[PDB]
RNA sequence: GUGCUCGCUUCGGCAGCACAUAUACUAAAAUUGGAACGAUACAGAGAAGAUUAGCAUGGCCCCUGCGCAAGGAUGACACGCAAAUUCGUGAAGCGUU
RNA sequence: CGGCCUCCGAACGGUAAGAGCCUAGCAUGUAGAACUGGUUACCU
């Protein structure tokens, strides 16, 4: 059995009011992954929002570093597969019954020897947040998660409970959509979760700077410079990132053309700066010159 | 700021979960170094004995 | 309802408990079900106590429906309490009951042989049911903690499961010899075959134990 | 040591020393008054009883011989520290009497601030009222002037008021606090008076025969208010050297009269600190907080 | 492990619930001021009125019935008096109905 | 993972510890003795 | 909604005061998955020539029992190289420095 | 003036043990559900 002090949850899922009232139940339910009994905490998210419940053990949380009910990552907040890929992690948690119960037992025994402060294992050795992860991250609280379900009655017409229909009396979503059927077990293990694939395709279609053909094209064109930048400022953007060989600050077009001394240095600089080199608030467009 | 209140237990409620699960025992602790005194020799005759 | 929920939760569909709390099979059961469907003294003691109370409350329902009479109710209750032996069959499961049973006989011989001291006859109409009632109430005072323990154990075992991991069963009377030999040959294996060795390679302790058993048979054969 | 005291069931609102520096009195929501010995293990000997409402302010006499204690249940009470027993139940207050002050070194006389709209003057012996200056509204703290001839009070309208006991008119009204004043305490100078107010500012004033006509002297930053609006109280040190304040921030604020610097914002508490008590002899500090216990800090 | 007072927490929570703004609870080691968090402009325009504090509101209360004479056999609505501006049936209509049939077939 | 099973032999019994009295042999006397 | 304002003030309303202060695993569902020792059929019982009593040990095997008692075929299961760190003589023949 | 009047009934140990097989039940009643479209110029 687990025993906790509070949930460990996403701010989205925790609610809007600063003042929340929440109930605990000791040994209340069984972790859908750890398979063992847990303490279950239940809170009312907001006005006219479903009561939510912590749905995974505190150890099953600390292991993969997620929110015990929202299930999304704690820092960035993407599906577990996406975060794993962006951290280039390879999580080896067993699948079959006996092996998984055994692994859970020993992982719990070893997490007993912790400080309760940070995830155990590679989730400390993989906290180097890649710009892909930061780029996919949610920005404001998608609080549409906490509205109630779809009223089978009010979908057939029957929700004769007036306005109190226990579920959102709107149109039912077409079951063909990939974003419909995502079993909890897979969403925790990260094996074929449709939201992960859609978000990954979105991250693949997202703009990133393109590389040139020729090795000798070592002039990099930064578009959208503005006349509040200095040649020394463009340097400080591309100075310690390697070596720069020359800098042409074109004031007749508000752009720049940086000749470097190391191809990998300039490549890392410009790709890492792609539309996001925000110096004095200017959206520069890093590309390889002609 | 959150208000913890513990939920009532129903007096007439049987246990909820299956306790008896069997698994092999975990790995022990990191083996300690064997601080012996150096071994001596057994002649062939002793092993005959 | 509780006893039927128990029966049907164990998945014993071939049995049913009828309305006077008799348990009856509705098939002929093979061995596997004659075994799977045996019940204990907790189940049966609860069954028989409920049967006594149903007898009592149903005598009262007959009174209230208009079927009997005040006098017939009183004497029928006296009957019930005097003859728990021949109406329930409780003694089968907690045989200490005969304390109570013999007591409710002794009382009856008193009361009767003082009830019918004159023209009053040896007939049925004697219901002065205070005494036997008292007796079975004290019995229940005693039995409720016992049965609450036994039923708590049954329900736990039915909902958690039986613990076959660290049972650690005592050494009783059928395991005295087998245990003596367990511990004797554990001792022998500790003793020299690991603490006076220097038959380094493989100290053959599995063969010194063979010598031990044969020395014993040779002792016995002189 | 830290010496945290416990044994109170609800918030403690008021804690103060024997003017000997011998015994400790604390009180709050639990409707009774606990006493302790300041030295040794800081141990509890006595408990005074009777007050039906919350004990909102306890106040000693200047020898330590009888105890005054303002209760929520429309009443003040004077008791015998000799016994702990009631001598007088000052009734007649038409509402919540929050603040009480016994005249020091004058005839035995009491000023009580209440939530009725009046300040009340009472003599202990007569079982009757002396004077009462109904300004308009609730008065939240009240203290005499060392002549026992002016009476100072602070309420909701932010203008600290002082009445002359003989002409019975608003003698001295002072202004400059942005929100409700919650605490007054006149230093043992008989001159300098300290004012806490939940607008987050503390002020110092001086009642004299002649003052600059605008006697807002020293100003310190740091105190807090929040949705609690608990009553916040201040004190001078025995020497007029350090001002101690509490706040709803769990931080004991210790400042100095001289440089107005932040000598301390001490953590250690769990709930709002409602009252800090200075030892009349020692550098000993006692914190009464809404976390249902007290602290005994040594500086 | 805080310990706070009880009327006040529920006061602030109900405030934030029914009015949409609340005295923010951050007890920061940097001294912040009383700031109404949430619907700040609503707190400004409504004068900070709490759901518990009485305040002037000309808001049109929904029309209800009132049949409180308990001698009429099918008369007494009493405390169970329905709202008069309420609907008499709850259902989805022709387009959403056929669409939901199509979805239940698609599933 | 605590069971609610129970045993006839785990009922409370002998719930007070006898201590060795003043004359029997208390650790004070044996501390003294020669 | 209740009462009182020496409220307008008629006995229509309005107002003010007081009193009263936050239910709920929201579902009649809709889901989703596994067992019945039931058929079905196969299957088919330790030791040693034969016939048979049992008590144990081991553990990712259970079942009946309140059970730390007892029972379940001695409850079942438990055997083809159950080979592990590691060699050297004696002679001969052939080719080599 | 004598009196002396036990007990008492049920279970197991006997009628195999097994793999497949397939369908009720019986359990679940959840968690989650999505976001756009920047480009070249001077001296031989
Ligand atoms: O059946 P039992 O438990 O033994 O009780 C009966 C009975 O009592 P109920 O009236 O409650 O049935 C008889 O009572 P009567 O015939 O007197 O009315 C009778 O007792 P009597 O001996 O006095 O007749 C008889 O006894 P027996 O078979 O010896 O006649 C016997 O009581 P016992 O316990 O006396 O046998
Ligand atoms: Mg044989
Ligand atoms: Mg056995
Ligand atoms: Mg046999
Ligand atoms: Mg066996
Ligand atoms: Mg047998």
């Amino acid at each position: 059995w687990e025993d906790a002090d509070f949930p460990i949850l996403c701010q989205t899922c925790l609610g809007e009011n600063p003042y929340i009232r929440m109930t605990k139940e000791k040994y209340g339910k069984e972790c859908k992954i750890c398979a063992r009994p847990f303490t279950v905490f239940r809170w009312c998210p907001g006005v006219r929002m479903r009561f939510k419940k912590t749905e995974v053990c505190q150890t099953c949380s600390k292991l993969k570093n997620v929110c015990q009910t929202c299930l999304l990552d704690l820092e960035y907040g993407l599906p577990i597969q996406v975060r794993d890929a962006g951290l280039s992690f390879k999580d080896d948690m067993p699948k079959s019954d006996v092996n998984k119960e055994y692994y859970t037992q020993n992982m719990e025994r070893e997490i007993s020897n912790s400080d309760g402060t940070r995830p155990v294992g590679m989730l400390g050795k993989a906290t180097s947040t890649s710009d892909m992860l930061l780029k996919l991250a949610r920005t404001t609280p998608y609080y549409k998660r906490n509205r109630p379900h779809i009223c089978s009655f009010w979908v057939k017409g029957e929700c004769k409970r007036g306005e109190e229909c226990p579920y959102r009396h709107e149109k039912p979503t077409d079951p063909d959509d990939p974003l419909a059927d995502q079993n909890i077990k897979d969403r925790y293990y990260g094996i074929n979760d449709p939201v992960a694939d859609k978000l990954l395709k979105r991250a693949s279609t997202m703009p990133r700077l393109d590389p040139p053909e020729d090795k000798t094209i070592t002039t990099l064109y930064v578009g959208g410079l503005g006349d509040t930048i200095t040649e020394t400022d463009l340097r400080n953007h591309f100075y310690q990132f390697g070596e720069i060989r020359t800098i042409t600050v074109v004031q007749r077009q508000q752009c720049a053309f940086i000749q470097f001394a190391t191809r990998q240095a300039a490549e890392v600089a410009a790709e890492k700066s792609f539309n996001k080199l925000i110096v004095n608030g200017r959206r520069l467009n890093v590309k390889w010159g002609r | 700021v959150i208000r913890m209140v513990e939920m009532q237990k129903d007096p007439m409620e049987p246990p909820r979960f299956k306790i008896n699960k069997k698994i092999p025992r975990g790995p022990p602790s990191p083996p300690a170094p064997v601080m012996h005194s150096p071994s001596r020799k057994m002649t062939v005759k002793e092993q005959q004995e | 309802n509780m006893l039927n929920l128990l029966i049907h939760r164990k998945n014993l569909n071939y049995l049913h408990l009828d309305y006077n709390f008799n348990l009856k099979p509705v098939k002929t059961l093979t061995t596997k079900e004659r075994k799977k469907s045996r019940f204990g003294n907790a189940f049966h003691l609860c069954r028989e106590v409920l049967r006594l109370t149903k007898l009592v409350v149903d005598s009262h329902v007959q009174y209230r429906l208009g079927n009997v009479d005040a006098f017939q109710l009183a004497d029928g209750l006296q009957y019930i309490f005097a003859h728990v032996g021949q109406l329930t069959g409780m003694y089968r499961y907690k045989y200490k009951l005969m304390r109570q049973i013999r007591m409710c006989k002794d009382l009856k011989h008193l009361i009767y042989y003082r009830f019918n001291t004159g023209p009053v006859g040896k007939g049925p109409g004697c219901g002065f049911w205070a005494a036997g009632w008292r007796v079975w109430l004290f019995f229940m005072r005693g039995i409720t903690p016992l049965l609450e323990r036994w039923l708590g154990n049954l329900l736990a075992r039915q909902f958690e499961g039986r613990h076959s991991k660290g049972v650690a069963k005592t050494v009783t009377k059928q395991r005295v010899e087998s245990h003596f030999d367990l511990e004797l040959r554990a001792a022998v294996m500790h003793d020299i075959l690991d603490m006076m060795p220097e038959g380094i390679k493989q100290n053959k302790a599995r063969t010194i134990l063979q010598h031990l058993s044969e020395a014993w048979r040779c002792w016995k054969a002189n | 040591p830290i010496m945290l005291l416990s044994g109170h069931e609800g918030e403690v609102y008021c804690c103060k020393f024997h003017p000997n520096g011998s015994t400790l009195a604390s009180a709050g929501f639990d409707r009774l008054i606990l006493l302790w010995n300041v030295y040794g293990d800081c141990d509890n000997y006595a408990t005074l009883k009777g007050h039906s409402g919350a004990v909102m302010e306890l106040h000693y006499n200047t020898d330590g011989s009888m105890l005054f204690s303002a209760s929520t249940d429309k009443t003040v009470a004077v008791w015998d520290s000799e016994t702990g027993e009631r001598v007088k139940r000052l009734k007649g207050h038409t509402s919540f009497v929050n603040s009480c002050y016994p005249a020091r070194r004058g005839p035995q006389l009491v000023c009580t601030g209440s939530d009725d709209g009046t300040v009340k003057l009472w003599d202990i012996r007569k079982k009757a009222a002396i004077q009462t200056f109904q300004n308009t509204y609730q008065v939240l703290a009240v203290t005499f002037n060392d002549t026992s001839d002016q009476i100072i009070s602070g309420g909701i309208d932010n203008d600290i008021k002082v009445w002359d006991l003989r002409q019975n008119k608003l003698t001295y009204t002072m202004r400059g606090h942005a929100d409700s004043v919650t605490g007054l305490s006149l230093s043992s100078e008989g001159s300098y008076l300290l004012s806490n107010a939940m607008d987050n500012t503390v002020r110092v004033w001086d009642v004299r025969p002649f003052a600059p006509k605008e006697r807002c002297v020293k100003i310190f930053q740091g105190n807090v208010h929040n949705f609690e609006k608990n009553l916040l109280r201040c004190s001078w040190s025995p020497d007029g050297s350090k001002i101690a304040a509490g706040s709803a921030d769990r931080f004991v604020y210790v400042w100095d009269t001289t440089s107005r610097r932040i000598l301390y914002k001490l953590p250690g508490h769990a709930g709002s600190i409602n009252e800090v008590a200075f030892h009349p002899d020692e550098p000993i500090i006692i914190s009464a907080s809404s976390d249902k216990r007290l602290y005994m800090g040594e500086i | 492990p805080a310990h706070i007072n009880d009327f006040m927490f529920e006061q602030q929570r109900r405030t934030f619930a029914t009015y949409g703004y609340a005295l923010d609870p951050s007890l920061d080691n940097h001294q912040v001021s009383a700031k109404y968090i949430g619907s700040v402009e609503e707190a400004e325009k409504n004068q900070g009125l709490t759901v518990f504090e009485t305040g002037q509101k000309k808001t049109e209360k929904r029309k209800k019935f009132k049949e409180n004479d308990a001698s009429n056999i099918d008369g007494f609505l009493g405390p169970w008096a329905k709202y008069v501006d309420e609907k008499d049936v709850a259902k989805p209509s022709e387009e959403e109905q056929k669409e939901l049939d199509e979805i239940t077939a698609k599933r | 993972q605590l069971s609610k099973q129970y045993s006839s032999r785990d009922l409370p019994s002998h719930t007070k510890i006898k201590y060795r009295q003043t004359t029997q042999d208390a650790p004070e006397e044996v501390r003294n003795r020669d």
